[PDB]
């Protein structure tokens, strides 16, 4: 079997292991990751609506009045690619997003509201992803590169010996968010833990551990 | 004892001491340091473990949970605190940062998606801010919400990030690789200043998920790493590469994506291992690695297997044959170098490939691949218009695919990107076949640059170091010459004295000056221009000139009138010599749009009314009606410009560079070159046939740096070409169908046993003819990355072809006709040329512009700049005892605003004398330490 | 602590003096 652009001219082939899996589609990365960002999902596991459940719903404080996220689409590019390309623009779909303004009648813990202004907005233009991952963004072409940085989570590194002579071992431990600031646990070479939060001066760890609403009692108890 | 240190003794002075370490200086309050202590961690909105965070978490700590909640808690943070204190004294590791099961991968939808957040939550502090005074009647879900700050945060992700780059466009290659690049830099990652070198290494996870070779050699290495050709990405976003599973002993070819932290509890067997026919291994000890080392493992150990040896390279690593004969120092620069190949005029092949030329072709858009199997019904340069087959025809359709191919247009790095039709009229497709070839790519293959006939030998200095000797019959068949658009755009303002104008009248340029501009004053499509020559006839108003005495008694002399207009006419760049191929003109809303303007809109009016005519009448009439009053109105609309420029006219230029020495070619295997002379045919060496060899390479590159690739390319290649020169033969005679076929048939099947099975008898006579065709300028051979050609089968090619299986022919000196003594290594190597073309690095300079607050000279090139003579310039002409040299150096050539001048003066009345005074930068210096409460001053006045 | 901030310092001194009392504004427009 030979597809007829490859029956004009068949390359020799050395080689002796049998192929089981086929090279894959070599743009996969990009396109399946602007794919779940840009399209939308009856889940806010992914993209926009993903963005819109996490912070869109919003309430006036002490106020009551709420501003809630139906639904969002993306509207069609004023230009093609090779337009935007000529002209000088960025392929981008306009976003026009359905908000509900529910406005709750006074003294009304229960949910009883006044009314319901349900109205489609605009809100930017995003940018488009061409059809072989790129983005022209003011009509040159641009590529996102993906990026390899370190995963949230606990590491624990201590350090090698290069801080105190006698090359002591100091452990740490280290919480890493998405969003939000750091939480490290350090050793001093005298072996007591101390707390430090977004890198800034050490403090005792049992600290952290008052501010918690514990008392030495339980403390020893715990560890 | 951290106790027995602890200061505190309640909570609330815990929280007070938190509160003073965090905003010092603020008194501690208790609503205060609770609310500090409570938006910390525990709240949601400011704090957030994402799903892959809580994984990490929970796996970290043991717990058999994958899920759970965003924020910390009380158990978190203890059981972090006990297992710190294990580690300390128990059995515990510190976790491997560089682990590839600890580093995550963040693509352009998630990015994205972050920043998107990022304007959600700017705008939404003002939707609430507006919200604390509710109203019933007056406001909308339109009004509390402003676009703007969402708009400006993905404009800002999309144009200005440093993940978001400029498109390397020079090759297909080149777009691939970059497309599918991982950088640990960017706001997020680390500093290419401040990196340190474990996170650059090279480590064992990276097997089969991130490239060892494909990074950049500089600044930032380790750091820009680039995928594997089958990694993937988990749900959670850590790179998992396949594996065929393993029974007993038999190896299944269900394949299993295994992530870097799933690879160590298992024994997984090496691509280069044998099986009997049935999935068993031949040898009872296989090689495997377990966590990080290899070893043997017994037959029945091992529960996977590497599901390919190409796996560990990337596809632009991948992509060189014999890689494992090259050092992986060589390696690295032959892929880096590979991804600079600029597309020549046209795409020969690889002569010597790896098999993996189809897939980078047809991955990369840039060809256009059948979307529906059919038969070609009409084939042009600029279109392609296929009948679908009535299998792939859906009900509700008329069966006709078009594909608009792109014509010569202009790349993010000037080249030409050109599509030509790889098929002819009435030929079958079917679905996935290639229809045009993109730059670079021949018949859906990748062929990013020449199959050369190169000989090894020194030659007399001329390739002395890295040097390269080019025959004549190299430029005249014009096979590494490339076209280089480039746009040059002209904008018409509005100016203060008065708004700008492109008319074609231009004070002080003669009659033939102006030829080449139409009466609008824009130059004609189609007209060679030359390094100087007006492109876009443009003239700006100025008054009040103020003249001087002796230039007020001249012009009264000549009865002539100092124009009111200076003329700022777009020009071609010196040197530069093209032809204009396309002009676009942007006239804003208001202006009246000139007699070119009108021109071009009415041509492109009548194409697109054409476009949308032959669209319906190959294949709707009212999509079609609609559509032309769309284009119609898009093309007239008026163009929305910067504020204040008036009118903008870009120029397209079409340059085409040949080759000369200093032009920079390249191998596959890292083996780099500047041409140095380019030889007359008969000066070259010839063999005995009398055919001279392209390109003579320096045999004293090959030994010190061990990329012997190359030579074993040379072998193979011409192995592969002899088979073409006997085919050839056999079609200068028209010798039979059967011959051909015998002869092309046993060229196919060459002894050890090679998994590619090629039957000739299913071929009629007339595919066979076509095939033979298609090999008689060579054939090509497929040599994969860790499973290539053995050098036997290259000896044996050799002599299926009348080679020598040395691979060393004797040759002949042009210059005398005497035979060199010991036979000498010719063959055919694929050599590259590389987009660092000696016309766009020769650069000079004698006076120009100069710097604003220091009044020096400026960059390179782009504002006709001189040359840094840095400190360390400085210190050699110290150590030497050039004086003068350094003193006219530092004042008369670069910062005396008075010397200067003096000096060019008294250079053009032939007293070569200076006044080197005092730099200007000194006077900066001193008046900005005096700026300063320093008073500096010279003594002695 | 101790803080740089001109900012951290306004706060601290100004924050000093309680906010006020209702009738107490009227007594100081009487005093002026």
């Amino acid at each position: 079997v030979y597809s007829y652009t490859e029956k004009k001219r068949i390359r020799k082939d050395f080689g002796k292991r049998p192929q089981v899996l086929d090279v894959p589609y070599l743009l996969s990365i990009q396109l399946d990751s602007f794919q779940k960002f840009i399209e939308q999902d009856p889940e806010g596991q992914y993209g926009l609506e993903a963005a819109f459940r996490s912070v869109f719903p919003i309430q006036s404080y002490s106020g009551n009045s709420e501003l809630q996220y139906v639904s969002y689409r993306l509207g069609e590019p004023v230009f093609d690619v090779q337009e935007c390309q000529i002209r000088g623009v960025t392929y981008s779909a306009p976003l026009r997003v359905k908000l509900r303004l529910v406005i709750y009648e006074r003294e009304a813990p229960e949910g009883t509201v006044k009314d319901i202004k349900e109205q489609e907005v605009y809100m930017g233009e995003i940018p488009l992803m061409t059809d072989n991952g790129t983005f022209v963004i003011n009509g040159t072409e641009r590529v996102i590169v993906s990026q390899l940085h370190r995963s949230p989570g606990v590491f624990f590194d201590s350090d090698k010996g290069k801080t105190h002579s006698s090359g002591k071992v100091l452990y740490n431990a280290r919480i890493i968010p998405y969003r939000g600031s750091w939480l490290d646990f350090e050793f001093d070479p005298k072996d007591n833990l101390f707390v430090r939060i977004d890198r800034r001066r050490k403090l005792p760890a049992t600290i952290i551990l008052r501010a918690l609403n514990y008392t030495t009692e339980q403390i020893l108890d715990l560890f | 004892e951290t106790l027995r240190v602890d200061p505190t003794n309640d909570r609330l002075s815990a929280l007070v001491e938190i509160y003073r370490m965090m905003r010092p200086g603020e008194p501690p309050t208790r609503e205060a340091a609770e609310s500090l202590f409570e938006n910390l961690f525990f709240s949601e909105d400011r704090y957030d473990l994402s799903a892959v965070g809580r994984m990490k978490f929970n796996r970290s700590l043991l717990r058999e949970e994958i899920e759970g909640s965003g924020i910390l808690s009380k158990d978190d943070i203890i059981d972090v605190m006990k297992k710190l204190i294990d580690i300390r004294n128990g059995k515990g590791e510190v976790d491997d940062i560089d682990h590839l099961g600890n580093r995550r991968i963040r693509s352009v939808g998630e990015m994205a998606e972050n920043q998107f957040r990022v304007g959600l939550v700017r705008v939404e502090r003002a939707v609430k801010e507006r919200l604390s005074l509710g109203d019933l009647d007056t406001l909308m879900p339109q009004d509390m919400i402003n676009a703007k700050p969402i708009s400006a945060a993905v404009k800002e992700f999309f144009g200005s990030s440093q993940l978001s780059q400029f498109m390397d466009q020079n090759n297909p290659l080149s777009e691939i690789t970059h497309k599918r690049r991982i950088s640990a830099l960017g706001p997020g990652g680390l500093t290419r200043e401040r990196a340190g070198f474990e996170v650059r290494d090279v480590h064992p996870t990276h097997y089969g998920r991130v490239c060892p070779i494909e990074t950049p050699e500089g600044p930032n290495i380790g750091l820009i790493n680039s995928l594997s050709v089958y990694a993937q990405t988990n749900e959670y976003g850590f790179l998992e590469t396949p594996y065929r599973k393993v029974t007993d002993g038999v190896v299944t070819d269900e394949i299993h994506y295994l992530s870097a932290i799933e690879e160590g509890n298992y024994v997984i067997a090496q691509a280069n291992s044998n099986l009997d026919e049935e999935g068993h291994f031949v040898e009872d000890l296989v090689t495997c690695r377990s966590k990080g080392e290899s070893s043997l493992f017994s037959r029945d150990q091992v529960d996977y297997m590497d599901v390919s040896t190409q796996q560990v390279v990337s596809v632009g690593a991948s992509l060189i044959p014999f890689l494992e004969h090259d050092d992986a120092n060589r390696a690295l620069m032959g892929a880096n170098m590979q991804r600079q190949a600029v597309p020549t005029l046209r795409a020969d092949k690889p002569l010597v490939g790896t098999g993996m030329e189809r897939a980078v072709a047809v991955d990369s858009g840039v060809t256009a691949v059948a979307k529906r199997g059919g038969v070609v019904q009409y084939v042009d340069a600029s279109r392609i218009v296929i009948k679908v087959n009535e299998d792939e025809m859906y009900p509700g359709e008329a069966g006709i695919d078009i594909y608009n191919l792109t014509k010569y247009t202009r790349s993010n790095q000037n080249t030409c990107i050109n599509q030509m039709p790889c098929v002819s009229l009435g030929e079958p497709v079917e679905r996935g076949d290639v229809l045009a070839d993109g730059p670079s790519t021949d018949l859906g293959e990748l062929a990013l640059g020449q199959n050369m006939r190169v000989a090894f030998m020194p030659w007399n200095g001329y390739n002395f170091e890295d040097s390269i000797l080019v025959s004549e019959r190299v430029v005249q068949e014009d096979r590494f010459t490339t076209i280089h658009i480039q746009e040059l755009a002209c904008v018409s303002r509005d100016t203060k004295l008065g708004p700008e104008e492109i008319t074609a009248d231009i004070p002080n340029v003669g009659e033939a000056a102006l030829s080449k501009l139409d009466e609008s004053g824009i130059v004609y499509i189609g007209a060679e221009v030359t390094g100087g020559d007006i492109l876009v006839g443009k003239v700006t108003p100025k008054g009040e000139t103020q003249l001087t005495p002796e230039e007020k008694l001249l012009r009264a002399i000549f009865g002539e009138k100092a124009s009111d207009v200076k003329d700022s006419s777009l020009r071609v760049p010196n040197g530069v010599s093209g032809t204009v191929i396309d002009v676009q003109v942007f006239t804003r809303d208001g202006v009246e749009k000139d007699k070119r303007a009108l021109e071009i809109e009415e041509m492109q009016l009548k194409q697109a009314k054409k476009d949308l005519s032959e669209e319906l009448q190959i294949l709707l009439k009212h999509e079609f009606e609609k559509k032309l009053e769309a284009k119609r109105r898009k093309i007239t609309q008026g163009d929305d410009l910067a504020p204040g420029v008036l009118k903008i006219v870009k120029v397209y230029l079409a340059v085409k560079r040949r080759i000369q020495p200093g032009d920079k070619m390249a191998g596959r295997h890292g083996n780099k070159g500047v041409i140095s002379k380019i030889n007359p045919i008969e000066d070259m060496p010839y063999d005995e046939n009398g055919t001279p060899v392209d390109i003579v390479l320096n045999p004293l590159g090959v030994p010190s740096r061990m990329n012997i690739g190359q030579i074993l390319e040379t072998h193979l290649g011409m192995a592969a070409k002899g088979i073409g020169d006997k085919i050839n033969a056999m079609l200068k005679q028209q010798q039979e169908v059967a011959k051909l076929r015998e002869f092309i048939q046993r060229a196919y099947d060459l002894g050890a046993d090679v998994r590619q099975k090629v039957d000739l008898s299913t071929f009629s006579d007339e595919e066979v003819m076509r095939l033979a065709e298609n090999l008689r300028k060579g054939m090509p051979i497929a040599t994969p990355v860790f499973d290539g050609a053995k050098e036997a089968e290259i000896k044996e090619l050799l002599k299926l072809g009348d080679l020598p299986t040395s691979g060393q022919i004797r040759l002949y000196d042009g210059r005398t006709g005497e035979q060199f003594e010991r036979p000498v290594t010719v063959g055919y190597m694929y050599m590259l040329k590389l987009n660092h073309l000696v016309d766009d690095k020769m650069h000079a300079r004698s006076t120009g512009s100069y710097s604003l607050v220091t009044q020096q000279p400026l960059g390179g090139k782009a504002q006709f700049g001189g040359q840094r003579f840095g400190e360390m310039e400085v210190w050699a002409l110290e150590a030497y005892g050039a004086a003068y040299t350094l003193q006219e150096m530092l004042t008369v050539k670069s910062d005396d605003v008075n010397g200067r001048t003096k000096m060019y003066k008294n250079i053009v009345d032939g007293n070569h004398q200076m006044e080197p005074g005092m730099p200007e930068s000194f006077n900066v210096l001193l008046k900005e330490i005096r700026s300063l409460g320093i008073n500096i001053e010279l003594e002695d006045e | 602590g101790r803080t740089t901030d001109p900012v951290r310092m306004y706060m601290r001194e100004m924050g000093t003096v309680e906010l006020l009392t209702r009738e107490g504004e009227i007594d100081i427009a009487k005093r002026i």
